[PDB]
């Protein structure tokens, strides 16, 4: 929306860049930050650590109804057996869509996001837009932002995250889908059916 | 405490910004405020806790509508004064020098294999918060509780949309580090972590939706006991 009050993006930008760059080298210079620290932490989060990893979770489950069982008992433990974990998903507990439960997640007072099993958050996510809203109108939020109708009868629940616990979504397995396998069924998750924002894609 | 970052039930604050499809990183400046995380941690500025109380002492309009990781480096200014390792004035001058030359170079330095160490051992290790404490969880399953009706100036995670409520525990999770301890330089001070799901009529009187409830954690200092 705008405001009068606020300066041009490309204004925004430039001064950002030149503070950003003022205390990075001053960082430097105390010797804790390095260029190839910078990059090795951009490398990971671009390119290595995604929601690709959470769709193989998501999958197994679909697959593996023990796995499913252990997934839902302790997610971080569960997840290690696929040999993903770590930072900002050290305690993961996954919660299940079915036919009369769909669950949403949010953190309104930060922005936590399970990185193990899904990468950084996309802004939305971390905006003050979704998060105030989600907490308080739930179902007309999905339906207005995402498109995605949830019927009046079916319960909505919203999981604020306001710990290191990481709340993660597992979506139903679509119909239609009888026998696939799992390189097939990794194409219907989406990083936004393991926030709930809307269901795994149909076909 | 009570700022504008405690935005849940906010009204007003407009519709959801989603581009179709955006990068990881916007820009260069955004993978190096990201990077700063490890970095300041390892340094001693600043715990999680810490960190997020950094960014809640922000000015509020600045936080509203700025790009995220710019909270992040407000986060890093603040700590590192704070504790003494960022002069402002030096910041100030140098934030000037790069104004006017975007394009000189950093200052140099050597390359330290323990700064990748770390980065590799925190990706895949993590930084667990969990902790073993002496005394058992004073709720359970299937209580009701009240949450408190504190309003403390330094860092918690009380939303205010939740204070004063009555709520259902849903789940025990173990002890992990307090934030109104840790965010406040006042130490890990483990408690007890719970689930405690509130109805949205509960939460938001009659415009609550009859068919949702918000499932909220909360340390056991938060919440006391109505019905087992």
């Amino acid at each position: 929306t705008e405001n009068i009050l606020r300066k041009s993006d490309e204004e925004i930008q430039k001064e950002i860049t030149a503070r950003v760059k003022a205390l990075e080298s001053m960082l430097i210079e105390q010797g804790i930050l390095t260029t190839s620290m910078i990059d090795r932490m951009a490398e990971i989060y671009e390119n290595e650590v995604g929601p690709h990893l959470g769709a193989k979770v998501v999958v197994k489950a679909w697959t593996d109804p023990e796995f499913k069982k252990r997934l839902l008992a302790d997610g971080t433990e569960a997840c290690k057996e696929l040999g993903i974990g770590g930072l900002q998903g050290e305690d993961m507990m996954w919660v299940e869509n079915t036919d009369e439960v769909h669950h949403v997640v949010v953190c309104t007072l930060c922005s936590c996001y399970p990185w193990p099993v899904l990468g950084l958050p996309p802004n939305w996510f971390k905006e003050p837009q979704y998060r105030s809203r989600v907490v308080r109108e739930p179902r007309q939020l999905l339906k207005e932002e995402f498109g995605f109708e949830v019927p009046p009868s079916k319960e909505i629940k919203v999981w604020d995250s306001s710990s290191e616990m990481r709340f993660v979504v597992l979506p139903q397995r679509p119909a239609g889908t009888d026998g696939w396998s799992e390189e097939e069924l990794a194409t219907l998750v989406t990083r936004e059916s393991m926030i709930g924002v809307e269901p795994a894609k149909a076909v | 405490m009570n700022g504008v970052y405690d935005v849940g039930g906010t009204d007003g604050l407009g519709p959801i910004n989603r581009p179709a499809d955006e990068p990881v990183f916007r820009a260069e400046w955004e993978k190096v405020a990201f990077a700063m995380f490890p970095a300041t941690f390892r340094a001693g500025f600043m715990g999680l806790d810490e960190f997020a109380f950094g960014i809640e002492q922000m000015n509020p309009a600045e936080y509203l509508e700025s790009p995220y990781y710019w909270h992040w480096i407000r986060t890093y200014i603040h700590h590192g004064v704070r504790t003494g390792k960022i002069d402002l004035e030096e910041l100030e001058r140098r934030t000037q020098y790069y104004r006017e030359n975007p394009d000189a170079p950093l200052p140099e330095h050597e390359q330290k294999p323990e700064l990748i160490e770390f980065v590799n051992q925190a990706v895949y290790g993590g930084l667990p918060a969990s902790r073993e404490v002496d005394r058992p969880p004073k709720f359970k399953e299937g209580d009701v509780v009240r949450f408190s009706t504190a309003s403390p100036k330094g860092h918690a995670r009380r939303a205010r949309y939740v204070r004063g409520k009555t709520g259902t525990v849903v789940k025990h999770h173990g002890a992990y580090i307090y934030p109104d301890t840790a965010g406040n330089g006042l130490g890990e001070c483990p408690e007890h972590l719970y689930t405690v799901r509130f109805t949205a009529q509960e939460l938001w009187g009659p415009e609550g939706d009859p068919n949702s409830s918000v499932y909220y954690d909360c340390w056991e200092p938060y919440i006391e006991l109505v019905d087992t």
